[PDB]
């Protein structure tokens, strides 16, 4: 679950045009895929690929581009052995899950 | 490297299938308006004209 | 396209929206005009109908 990861500031909502792909980029391929995400498709923002959260072997990252740009971006991404995860943002269910685990701990004791 | 050189091409691409059909949607509304202008000329007052014709 | 592109996207589609809205509002005017001309001509028809019926009596 990316509930502790995706942030609104980099996750573009309230815009029918832009939308943030939460790409997964290996640390060994840190600068690499950040650079190649520039020209995978048109209607794109150049090199907006920026680190969101660092894991042990890879790290989630945000790329901002137009909505129908996502289709070509993901196609050419899959061509070059790239990973794109579309984790949609909505705050209320993350809050609900946190309160669920809290109340289940309370029920446990 | 793209900068705004390609962004203008992107804008030109979009303005072909958005701006153009916005004007053509205004024009389609114009055409439908003329059509229903004719239909209104020929449905409501026409029926009332028939009513008064039968009255006559 | 981070700031200049998508802002122009929004502005162009905005303009499309107000133009389509103006088209609907001017449809409103044209329908009112249809009604106006329609009642005018049926009123004229009523006028000569009344006159010729007076002559008939």
């Amino acid at each position: 679950s990316l509930a502790e990861i995706v942030k609104k500031d980099d996750f573009v909502l309230d815009s029918e045009y832009l939308v943030t792909l939460l790409v997964v980029v290996p640390k060994l391929n840190h600068n690499d895929w950040i650079k190649q995400y520039e020209t995978l498709a048109e209607m794109v923002v150049p090199r907006s690929s920026n680190v969101l959260s660092e894991d042990q072997d890879s790290y989630l990252c945000n790329v901002t581009l137009f909505r129908k740009a996502v289709d070509d971006f993901r196609h050419k991404a899959r061509e070059n052995k790239f990973i794109v995860r579309d984790f949609q943002y909505n705050e209320e269910e993350m809050k609900a899950d946190k309160e669920e685990m809290t109340r289940l701990s309370t029920d446990k004791k | 490297a793209l900068s705004d050189a390609d962004v203008q091409k992107q804008i030109k691409h979009m303005m072909a299938f958005i701006e153009q059909e916005a004007n053509e949607k205004a024009e389609e509304i114009d055409a439908k308006a003329e059509e229903e202008f004719n239909i209104e000329k020929g449905r409501l007052v026409q029926t009332q004209r028939l009513k008064i014709m039968e009255y006559y | 396209s981070q700031t200049q592109g998508i802002q122009q996207l929004l502005q162009a589609e905005k303009r499309a929206a107000e133009k389509v809205a103006d088209a609907r509002k001017r449809k409103a005017r044209r329908l009112k005009q249809a009604k106006e001309e329609a009642q005018m001509e049926v009123e004229q028809y009523r006028r000569e109908r009344e006159q010729e019926f007076q002559s008939k009596q």
